[PDB]
């Protein structure tokens, strides 16, 4: 029902609800794209689809992988411009905490800055909430790697292994069926498993081009975009 | 109709109404015509009587030795921008100690009249400028609107059924670059006698004309000096 | 902005104020939770679910400490809560830079309502959707407060907030009494815990702070698996 | 589900009837047939092109379709 | 809707890239065309789109045949039937529903 | 109906129609090119004569930011001068700040971010310009961007703006773009504007053509428009 304006700006339902950030949880759905994140026992994985319409089109920047700092990458979804305006609100802030503090940055204390902002577009009543979804991954010390989630609602949780985008009903769905059947995690055994659950989703079983892979390893701490020839090495491995 | 409100709302077919409604502001005032030769620069106005005893509301006015704009539209748009105007002009005269050129003078003006036609609360400036004046390279003949759309025109007509006066201009811009100012001037009020009825024209109490030329200042005549220009006139035909 | 600063919540012509009554629908609809201060010490409890089997536990935490002996807990929205902790953060210090000595958890209860009070009279927001239970042994006694949205605070024996808060408002009325131990308190909190949570309740499903005279601490979930023996 | 011609008394099948339909029905039936030939509407020559495209055409032509041999829209 | 009366709920939903493929492929067959049908770039320009959509990109295409008098069907006229079917889906909404 | 007023209000299913309103106001204006070669981009802009109109030289959509990057703005008017000037103030603090010519992929990204600003508020409108982005550089090359009214941005070889865009598209793509010198393909953006625009609807229409690349220097200037004359001579070929 309509009380008020609360179907228009942000204030409360009758029954406490609030409409405009349940809208927005679907404003990311008009991108048409799936992000899959899993973390292993030392490796993190981020693999997503791109759709190029046009050969008119480039190819080198379409690429939702951002890497924010030397050791932080990330993935967006939702709509384009509401996305790059959440990256350097992420950059900015993580270098703020080099000159405040000095040492680096964790993923964690990151994810709580970007959430307390996205907080106060919720909050304040005259500022469009920016529907857009942020993925992180990194590796701590003494705590392995990461994996989290920030919400245009502005609430965070680590995961192990979690998607985005369209199709979380169905990839969460085929992941509870895949974690938690004793699996041991090796660094191809994320890679394996992040393909292949995403090529059962959609369907496809796909070129090398259209997928991107970042991945970071505590072994090289950077955060590292693959190239179209090692992940075609990945992909005719799953292809027995 | 209840998206034709406020000047930040756009429409569903995309046009937002505001400054739609604002060129029909200019359209109510008085038409006047601006032309020019190869070495001068010549605009004509219509003045108009708000009844017998009052005197006839002023059209052209000075701004530099060579700028010289008209109006139409609102007044306290037209004085608004005129402070502005003249501000301009006399900062480069203290600063670089030279004439601006006309060309970027107006530019300035349609970064000044934007930010009214974006934000709310603001309304657009309903005005009718047309400019005349010199730069190092000869004439020009500016016209706005309240949309912030500047033309570089050679011959105008803006206000009050100019739709006849344009028609005139097109049959006659070929004569207006080789003729001097004696023709120059009486082919323009040639063209203001078709934004009338036809039983009045120019009687000396309703015509102003500014010429700015090459070693003429802006020189601005009213009734008395007009009176040696209005000789050697054919009638209207019918 | 612009300096519009003009609030959207006024009376209405019975003489109520609409949004404060619908904030708290948005806390009943919370998630549950109980507090019980029992002579010695206050015990809090939430009630954690995650929703897959999917999320961490170690991660988010609900039982938060503001000082080394005073703690609180919720029972609403996520995002909310954490912005007024970080504010009662901050002005737990400014007590401390003034005074040179630990805030009174009483002290906070007037100043962080008037942070909350003045948030609803203000321009242009919505009031918070979270009620609060605030605990503390300052000065030998136990403490035990709640707040709510419309700016308000009591002082309670025992109470519950959340969803099914009038079910275990009659089970702490039958059920606990004038005086406990620390250790019966903890017993029956979760007995109201288990009175409308779901069926298998592990470390992960609650999660425990208490306050001492020895001052706040959180419990590890070893231990509340270990008291998790002879449930409820 | 016909409409016969039946006997009062014997009750026999005599006639064989056309089918009637709805009194509305029967006034929906154009008779007049105006004119309005195309050059009396200007300016909206692309609409008028994709109109005869799509509807007289196939009333006309039914072997310009079958020789490609889709549909009619 | 409870079992019983009604037992097994059956979904069905718009094509994917391969269903946008196939159903392609089977509207194409009585056209006469040329060997030059990449099927592939009309499917990556075709999303959303119903099985009825491909029949009418298939209709469209044949309509610019029918101008200029081509009895065969070029590859061009499909990347502009396309765009002209594609145009008109800036009118619909409200395509999904939950189930029950 | 009723959530499509302000820019900070979500609809009922997820997006906003201020947004969408001005995307179809620069549909309404009339065509602008570009296309890059290997060594630099040329820019076309057609431009409708109605009667007279104008001293011939007026108002010319082919702005000039830099002395390497150039502009191809369409869609409403008086709103992409602004944009010019805030496209003019950027580059001059890099210049002041980091000492050396600005590289175009932080040029889009600091006019997108300031496009993108003006969507979230209900204080301003969304702009009503779309607009292009060509320069050239020997340690970079030839790069050619394209920002719409919601603030995306990123790269092509080719595109187009205003009410032939897809129509216009179609023959951009028949070219050969990699092995093609400029001087080339001068005179063919002429035919590309030449086939589109009968003069059913505006019977005088009139050409213009930017050019920046390696034969000028990395400058960026206009063609020789009245010199050399292969523009029209070479489009009106199209007789059959």
């Amino acid at each position: 029902s309509s009380a008020g304006f609360d179907r228009h700006i942000t204030i409360f339902s009758p029954e406490g609800r609030l409409y405009q950030v349940e809208y927005a949880f679907k404003a990311i759905n008009q991108g048409g794209l799936t992000s899959v994140a899993v973390r292993g026992k030392d490796c993190a994985v981020i693999v997503t689809q791109k759709k190029v319409p046009d050969k008119l089109l480039d190819s080198s920047t379409v690429t939702h992988l951002f890497k924010i700092t030397e050791n932080i990458g990330c993935v967006m979804t939702g709509m384009t411009a509401d996305s790059r305006s959440q990256v350097q609100r992420a950059r900015y802030e993580a270098a703020n905490w080099k000159y405040k503090y000095g040492y680096e940055i964790p993923v964690d204390m990151l994810c709580k800055r970007i959430a307390d902002i996205s907080q106060v577009y919720t909050q304040n009543a005259e500022m469009r909430p920016l529907g857009c979804c942020m993925i992180l991954i990194g590796i701590d010390e003494e705590q392995g790697p990461q994996v989290y989630k920030c919400d245009p609602a502005g609430y965070y949780c680590g995961f192990k292994a979690t998607a985005a985008g369209v199709k979380q009903t169905e990839s969460t769905s085929f992941l509870e069926k895949k974690v938690k059947k004793k699996f041991d995690w090796t660094f191809e055994q994320t890679v394996e498993t992040a393909i292949t659950c995403l090529s059962t989703v959609l369907s496809i079983d796909f070129k090398p081009s259209e997928i991107e892979v970042g991945v970071v390893t505590v072994e090289n701490p950077k955060f590292r975009i693959l190239t179209e020839a090692e992940i075609d090495a990945h992909l005719v491995a799953l292809a027995e | 109709n209840q998206y034709d409100n406020d000047v930040t709302v756009w429409s569903p077919q995309g046009r937002i109404h505001q400054i739609e409604y604002a060129m029909e502001a200019v359209k109510q005032g008085s038409a006047t015509v601006g032309l020019k030769s190869k070495t001068h620069a010549v605009l004509v106005a219509l003045k108009r009587a708000q009844s017998e005893l009052a005197a006839h509301q002023k059209k052209i006015l000075h701004v530099d030795n060579h700028i010289g704009i008209s109006i139409a539209g609102l007044t306290a748009d037209a004085r608004l921008l005129c402070n502005f105007m003249r501000q301009e002009c006399l900062d480069s005269r203290f600063v670089f100690d030279r004439p601006l050129p006309v060309s970027r003078l107006v530019s300035l003006i349609g970064s000044k009249t934007q930010i009214p036609t974006q934000r709310y609360g603001r309304r657009p400036y309903g005005v009718g400028l047309l400019i005349a004046g010199y730069d190092d390279m000869g004439p020009h003949i500016f016209q706005t609107c309240p949309s912030a759309n500047y033309f570089d025109c050679r011959a105008m007509s803006i206000g009050a059924r100019s739709q006849s006066a344009r028609t005139y201009l097109e049959r006659h811009m070929s004569e207006f670059m080789e003729c001097n100012l004696n023709e120059l001037v009486k082919h323009g009020l040639r063209a203001l006698r078709e934004t009338l009825p036809a039983e009045q024209d120019l009687t000396t109490k309703n015509v102003s004309i500014g010429i700015v030329g090459k070693d003429l200042e802006f020189t601005i005549y009213d009734d008395d000096d007009v009176s040696p220009f209005l000789e050697g006139l054919e009638e209207r035909p019918q | 902005e612009r300096g519009y600063s003009f609030s959207l919540t006024t009376f209405s012509p019975s003489g109520k104020l609409v949004q404060i009554e619908y904030a708290l629908a948005a806390v009943a609809g919370g998630a549950p939770s109980v507090g019980i201060k029992a002579a010695n010490g206050v015990v809090l409890a939430t009630e954690k679910k995650q929703k897959s089997i999917l999320y961490d536990e170690r991660s988010v935490h609900k039982v938060e400490p503001i000082t080394k002996h005073i703690g609180l807990v919720y029972s609403g929205m996520g995002p909310d809560y954490r912005v007024l902790v970080h504010r009662a953060r901050k002005l737990a210090q400014q007590y401390y830079l003034v005074y040179q000595e630990p805030i009174p958890t009483a002290q906070l209860v007037q100043r962080v309502a008037s942070v909350m009070q003045e948030y609803t009279q203000s321009g242009g927001v919505r009031p918070f959707g979270v009620s609060l239970l605030i605990c503390g042994w300052n000065e030998g006694r136990p403490y035990l407060f709640q707040s709510d949205p419309s700016g308000a605070y009591f002082a309670w024996k025992a109470t519950a907030m959340g969803k099914n808060y009038v079910n275990g408002k009659t089970f702490l009325e039958k059920r606990y009494n004038e005086d406990l131990e620390l250790e019966d308190a903890i017993h029956t909190a979760i007995l109201t815990l288990k009175e409308s949570f779901e069926g298998q309740m592990t470390e992960d499903n609650i999660e425990v702070g208490i306050c001492n005279e020895a001052g706040f601490r959180r419990l590890t979930p070893t231990e509340v698996k270990d008291y998790l023996a002879a449930i409820a | 589900g016909d409409l016969v011609g039946v006997n009062k008394d014997s009750y026999l099948i005599l006639e064989t009837l056309p089918t009637e339909y709805d009194s509305r029905v029967k006034a929906m039936e154009v008779d007049e047939r105006p004119t309005e030939q195309y050059s009396d509407i200007g300016g909206l020559d692309k609409q008028i092109q994709e109109l005869v495209e799509a509807i007289v055409l196939p009333m006309n032509h039914k072997e310009k379709f079958e020789n490609l041999g889709i549909q009619p829209p | 809707l409870r079992p019983g009366r009604l037992d097994r709920k059956i979904h069905i939903d718009l094509p994917n890239e391969q269903a946008r493929l196939d159903i392609l492929k089977i509207h194409a067959g009585p056209i006469t065309k040329h060997g030059e049908i990449d099927y592939e770039a009309i499917v990556k320009l075709s999303d959303g789109f119903n099985g009825a959509d491909l029949r009418n990109v298939c209709t469209e295409a044949g309509m610019f045949a029918i101008r200029a008098d081509h009895d065969f069907v070029v590859q061009e006229d499909f990347m502009k039937a396309v765009r002209k079917v594609a145009d008109s889906k800036k009118l619909e909404s409200k395509l999904d529903y939950k189930p029950v | 109906t009723g959530y499509d007023l302000s820019a900070s209000t979500f609809s009922p299913d997820g997006r906003v129609f201020q947004v969408e309103y001005a995307m179809k106001a620069v549909e309404n204006s009339s065509t602008a090119i570009g296309i890059r070669c290997k060594d630099g981009v040329v820019f076309g802009v057609e431009k409708l004569v109605l009667s007279k109109l104008y001293e011939e030289g007026s108002n010319k959509r082919l702005f000039n930011v830099d002395r390497h990057v150039g502009m191809a703005v369409a869609g409403l008017l008086a709103d992409a001068r602004s944009l010019a000037d805030i496209a003019r103030e950027e580059a001059s603090n890099f210049r002041s700040n980091f000492g050396y010519n600005i590289p175009l992929k932080h040029l889009a990204d600091r006019v997108a971010m300031y496009v993108h600003a003006y969507t979230l508020y209900s204080a301003v409108r969304p702009f009503g310009c779309s607009f292009m982005l060509g320069s050239y550089s020997v340690n970079d090359g030839a790069q050619l961007y394209m920002i719409d009214p919601s603030g995306v941005s990123y790269g092509y070889w080719g595109c187009a703006i205003g009410k032939a865009r897809q129509a216009a598209k179609t023959e951009i793509e028949k070219l050969q773009m990699k092995e093609m010198t400029c001087r080339d393909i001068v005179k063919e953006v002429a035919k590309i504007i030449y086939i589109v625009h009968d003069e059913v609807k505006d019977k005088a229409f009139e050409l213009e053509l930017s050019w920046v690349g390696e034969l000028t220097n990395g400058r960026h200037e206009i063609v020789p428009k009245d010199i050399r004359e292969e523009a029209e001579k070479y489009a009106k070929e199209s007789l059959k």
